[PDB]
């Protein structure tokens, strides 16, 4: 089973990439529960630039051909109490994206689950022992809501509402 | 969830002494604290940021000192522009604010009560009003005794602002009963409890006198 | 001089939506976070959201997630913020506020804010009645009441700005029935009833009502 990106246009083959970082905001206020609720990033390109973990490829929400991290995933941010400022996560191993070239892009949904499982247990380090909620992205325009990246002269949108759906204990 | 308790809930200073505002944090807290100044009718004004740091254009005499959960904002000298309510903001919370207000001399409250009109009758509805006048400080307590029966959850109070020439309070507590209710009692009466007063004063009077 | 500006206030019915505008002036539109800040009739402040200019991202507070959506127009500097599905919980002044710099949160700049009133009830005229002096000292005490009137303001003046000593005009309260109601009353020399006629002048501009009510002893 992999899980199915919508993308526009589409994506030619050799356009896949390596998943190897995210970047995330958490959401603002409380619930009066022990929950933590993260979301792809509300920023803009500063907040991508920033965390110095990319390659050449130019990319949203996800880092795509750049830095991994060397044993386990890392997680940083300028500072994690303030909710406008974004946290730049390194996965170690990173995840493979395939487009097949149809207009969606496909990704392993064991593997996807296995590196987010990872990156909440380093968000609750950070947070404590709390419930860690993935959901997706709170809007915006369309090449910073969706997943998107450049390839061949060409901008691809992806459609990243389903890998951002879990919650995690 | 980090909760900003700002101490005290009003601050009475007499007019030119220093006041001093307390902002305490649930849990420890960057020193990346805010304090805001709004007057009546108007957004809030920006003080100080960085828990130290002035706004520009705001004046020498507020100061800002703290950390990790306590924070203080020092107002040297009071001044009449200075009197407003106070917020302490980290992050995205905000404290439930301060009120400066000015603190005067004990003043008694004049009682006086007012029957309800006969025009007002026709129309199937009653209201009594009890009027505390010119007092100092705000703290009032006004319950209302129909036939010498306590009334609960039937009147409601008003206060104005602080009075901008003698610093005063002002308050009506209206009770409101159906005109078939207002007609089965005869006495009417307000018991107003109040610092300036050595015993309570009551206002009453005879329905139809 | 750098400054944000609001849309006007409006009254709605409890369920339906608002959308409120913030128009900046004089800097880099896209280059601050603009964040909504809700105060409810003498309550304090309370935050709902930023939104991004730049890219129009967002940022909730969990409290109005589902319930808010923050927008933003670049051509025009307009930030837009829409509430849905209106409660009386909601009736409060809602603030635009901008960063000092990028993405701070030490608000130096506010808009005027915008009131926003969620009531069931339909404009209504108020209705005055005196309050007649009767029998402190030599000083005695008269009044008007204005009742069950909506939407707010009223104003009240005495003898047409003539009396002004002596007067406090009391905030409306909201009563049971969804309707604004206040006093204003005025103390006077107790030899000066009689002798000297006193007449509260009562305008309610939602209404187009106006009202010149004498008041009488006894
Ligand atoms: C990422 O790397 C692969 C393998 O080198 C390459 O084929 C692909 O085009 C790259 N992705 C992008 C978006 O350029
Ligand atoms: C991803 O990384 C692997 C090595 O881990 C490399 O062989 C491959 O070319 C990269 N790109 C893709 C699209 O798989
Ligand atoms: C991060 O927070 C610290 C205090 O912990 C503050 O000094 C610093 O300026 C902040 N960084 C930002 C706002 O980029």
């Amino acid at each position: 089973d992999t899980i199915t990106l919508p993308c526009r246009p589409a994506p030619p083959p050799h356009c896949s990439s390596n998943i190897t970082g995210l970047i995330l905001t958490r959401q603002g206020g409380y619930s009066n529960a022990n929950t933590v609720i993260f979301r792809p990033s509300g920023g803009d390109w500063r907040d991508i630039a920033r965390c110095q973990i990319a390659g050449t490829v130019v990319s949203t929400q996800l880092f795509l051909n750049g830095s991994l991290a060397e044993e386990e995933v890392v997680i940083r941010s300028e500072n994690w109490t303030d909710n406008a400022k974004s946290i730049c996560v390194q996965l170690a191993t990173s995840v493979e994206i395939a487009c097949t070239g149809a207009g969606h892009c496909a990704i392993s949904r064991a593997k996807w689950a296995n590196t987010l499982k990872q990156i909440a247990s380093k968000l609750r380090e950070q947070y404590g022992a709390k419930t860690i909620i993935f959901k997706p992205s709170s809007g915006g325009d369309p090449e910073f809501v969706n997943h998107s990246f450049n390839c061949g002269g060409e901008f691809f949108y992806c459609a990243s509402t389903q890998l951002f759906a879990s919650t995690w204990f | 969830e980090i909760v900003m308790t700002q101490s005290p809930a009003t601050l009475s200073v007499s007019p030119g002494e220093r006041a001093t505002l307390s902002c305490r944090a649930s849990q420890s807290v960057s020193s990346n604290l805010a304090w805001y100044q709004q007057k009546p009718g108007q957004a809030p004004r920006l003080l100080i940021y960085g828990t130290s740091t002035r706004a520009t254009g705001i004046p020498a005499r507020f100061s800002g000192s703290g950390s990790g959960t306590e924070f203080t904002l020092t107002i040297s000298s009071l001044q009449s522009e200075d009197f407003a309510v106070y917020y302490c903001q980290q992050y995205e919370t905000f404290g439930q604010g301060t009120k400066v207000e000015i603190k005067r001399t004990v003043a008694a409250p004049s009682v006086f009560i007012f029957p309800p009109s006969d025009e007002q009758l026709k129309s199937g509805t009653a209201s009594v009003v009890c009027l505390l006048n010119n007092f100092y400080p705000r703290e009032a307590k006004v319950q209302w005794k129909v036939d010498n029966a306590l009334q609960s959850g039937n009147s409601q109070e008003s206060v104005t602002e602080q009075d901008s020439k003698d610093s005063t309070y002002s308050l009506s507590s209206t009770l409101t009963l159906s005109k078939a209710d207002y007609e089965k009692h005869k006495v009417y009466a307000c018991e107003v409890t109040h610092q300036g007063l050595s015993s309570p004063v009551t206002k009453s009077f005879n329905r139809g006198e | 001089q750098v400054q944000l500006v609001q849309s006007g206030a409006e009254v709605k019915k409890p369920g339906t939506s608002v959308k409120v505008s913030c128009k900046a002036s004089e800097y880099t539109f896209t280059g601050y976070y603009v964040h909504w800040v809700r105060q409810a009739p003498g309550q304090g402040l309370e935050w709902m959201g930023w939104i991004n200019p730049n890219s129009g991202g967002t940022n909730y507070a969990q409290k109005f997630q589902g319930w808010v959506t923050m927008t933003r127009d670049t051509s025009i500097s307009t930030a837009y913020m829409e509430l849905s599905r209106l409660k009386s919980d909601d009736t409060a002044v809602y603030y635009c506020a901008r960063s000092d710099y990028i993405s701070s949160w030490y608000f130096g700049y506010w808009g005027q804010g915008t009131l926003v009133t969620v009531s069931s009830a339909s404009t209504k005229g108020p209705s005055v009645f005196p309050l007649a002096p009767s029998s402190s000292g030599g000083t005695a005490a008269l009044g008007c009441l204005v009742k069950d009137y909506f939407p707010e303001p009223v104003t009240v003046s005495w003898n047409s700005g003539a009396l002004t000593s002596g007067v406090h005009t009391f905030p409306a309260v909201l009563q049971s029935s969804g309707l604004y109601s206040l006093s204003s009353v005025v103390t006077v020399p107790s030899s000066s009833l009689g002798t000297q006629t006193y007449i509260c002048n009562v305008n309610h501009k939602p209404s187009n009502t106006k009202v010149d009510k004498k008041v009488e002893p006894k």
